[PDB]
């Protein structure tokens, strides 16, 4: 889960 | 008018703090969104999609409690659980200041040119002149519980504050020859007031919204003290924004629909509801062009709604 990724 | 039912973007917000009183997102005049996720602040450049982890708290237990961009968009104020107000230069990606003056977490922030106002869980509001060594230049004490909403008027003539003590205070821009005393104190909300927003085209018009036990949006004239409108939103009102182009307001909510509501001003007629969040909305922020509203919610998403444009 990458922060602020789409 | 046509308003899209889907957001333009959905950004992951893992570890977002599900705390109603915090002000965790802000969209800069340079078109960069700052998002506080637990102990870190991320920056997302809307034009390119670039993401940067600007900072992370250095000690265990510490979390980010507020973020606010200066008007020019080059400096970001960051309030912390350890009662600090940090000033970050985002072009240099470095901390310029670590301002201590508060006795508890700093959950709300608002700028007026180089003055940065900070509200704390203690109930106090501090004005900081961020350009000078002795930054703490004023203390405004009109709340007995956490200051969760804090907003300078666009013309800088008034500062509005909302608290977990169910009060809204409207402060003057200067103390003059008297003390720091509110020009108005509105006690009509029967719940916490996190939602505070000034009308961009009318100097003295303010919108406030109350928590779960209140559920109302109220519009005031701060000069006359008049309550111009009181509308039941049927849910807590976490945030309110005004469109600087459509003469509309948008509000964010919790149980049961977790929706955003668009209202027509001055009739306060409901124009639309933006649904999709699966947990309560925490905060709203607006893009510098006024076209898009970012909603941060307890479902660990940031939804960007292009609800004020067709392009």
């Amino acid at each position: 889960r990458a922060p602020x990724s789409d | 008018r046509y308003i899209p039912s889907l957001p333009d973007r959905i950004l992951d917000a893992p570890e977002i703090r599900n705390d109603y009183y915090l002000n965790l997102v802000d969209w800069s005049s340079g078109n960069v969104l700052a998002v506080a996720l637990d102990n870190s602040v991320y920056l997302w450049s809307a034009s390119s999609g670039d993401i940067l982890q600007l900072l992370q708290m250095e000690q265990p237990g510490e979390y980010i409690s507020s973020v606010a961009w200066i008007k020019e968009g080059n400096y970001l104020a960051v309030g912390t659980s350890s009662a600090e107000v940090q000033l970050w230069d985002v072009q240099q990606q470095k901390r310029l200041r670590n301002m201590t003056s508060h006795s508890a977490r700093v959950g709300s922030l608002s700028w007026n040119s180089y003055i940065l106002s900070s509200g704390s869980r203690s109930g106090h509001i501090h004005h900081h002149d961020v350009r000078v060594a002795e930054h703490h230049v004023a203390t405004l004490s009109g709340h007995s519980q956490e200051v969760c909403g804090l907003r300078w008027a666009p013309d800088g003539r008034h500062l509005a504050s909302g608290g977990n003590d169910n009060l809204v205070n409207v402060w003057p821009s200067a103390p003059g020859e008297g003390g720091w005393v509110p020009l108005q104190t509105f006690t009509q909300h029967q719940g916490a007031v996190k939602a505070v927003a000034w009308c961009p085209w009318q100097s003295n018009v303010l919108a406030t919204g109350g928590g779960t036990s209140d559920r109302h949006i109220r519009i005031w004239n701060v000069c006359s003290g008049a309550c111009l409108s009181a509308v039941d939103a049927h849910s807590q009102v976490c945030s309110i924004l005004w469109s600087p182009h459509y003469k509309e307001l948008i509000s964010g909510h919790g149980f049961a629909q977790n929706q955003l509501v668009i209202w027509k001003y001055p009739t306060m007629a409901k124009v639309a509801e933006l649904k999709g969040h699966t947990s309560r909305v925490l905060s709203l922020t607006m893009s510098p062009d006024g076209a898009t509203v970012a909603s941060a919610a307890a479902d660990e998403t940031l939804r960007l709604w292009r609800c004020f444009e067709l392009d």
